């Protein structure tokens, strides 16, 4: 059913393409990797963060408001 | 008769270059790569796939000419059919796989393209 031959039908699409042998695994990975990932970082932290962001905050208001459910309450004693 | 005829015609052409601008030769770097037209519309497709080769003056041209020889070539109006001895014409003759394969040994002063071309 789905193979190489007939899978769609495309027109005057020309690509060039060189051996791996004669080119470089690693061009720019640095000098170009670094502000690549700086750049998808950016337009996908806005996204991401704020939930987890809400997420530690009610982690840290939990925690907080067990360990004082916990702790003795002087009122009760005052008699 | 040739050269004297020569001697009478061809003699006033020089070899001088204006001004000392001589075109000087370059040999030519090989690169492996792949450039494929994607043009679905055509009716069958032609493929060119080669490697570098010797150039004209290289010993090695001879044996790579038996070589390519040995491979063979293949047309769909070829009478031999699956008999014929190159091992690649008879399958493609039993299997209808290309209407046309050769064995192609271009060669250029310093490199050349040794490989072979098929539509299919």
């Amino acid at each position: 059913g789905r193979e190489f031959g007939h899978l769609t039908r495309m027109r005057h699409v020309i690509t060039y393409s060189l051996s791996p042998f004669e080119q470089r695994a690693f061009p720019h990975y640095f000098t170009k990797g670094i502000p690549n990932v700086l750049r998808r970082t950016r337009a996908c932290i806005l996204r991401v963060a704020p939930p987890f962001v809400v997420f530690y905050l009610v982690y840290t208001w939990g925690t907080q408001e067990f360990e004082k459910s916990k702790r003795k309450n002087p009122a009760a004693y005052e008699n | 008769q040739l050269l004297d005829l020569a001697q009478k015609h061809f003699s006033s052409l020089s070899g001088t270059y204006v001004e000392d601008a001589v075109p000087a030769f370059t040999p030519c770097r090989f690169t492996g790569s792949e450039i494929r037209h994607r043009d679905d519309a055509l009716p069958l497709a032609h493929v060119a796939i080669a490697v570098e080769g010797p150039g004209w003056a290289n010993p090695d041209n001879v044996p790579l000419q038996v070589a390519n020889a040995i491979i063979g070539h293949y047309d769909s109006t070829y009478g031999g059919g699956t008999h014929m001895s190159s091992t690649l014409a008879s399958v493609a003759a039993t299997r209808k796989l290309c209407q046309s394969f050769q064995t192609f040994n271009i060669c250029y002063a310093e490199t050349g393209l040794l490989g072979a071309h098929f539509v299919c």
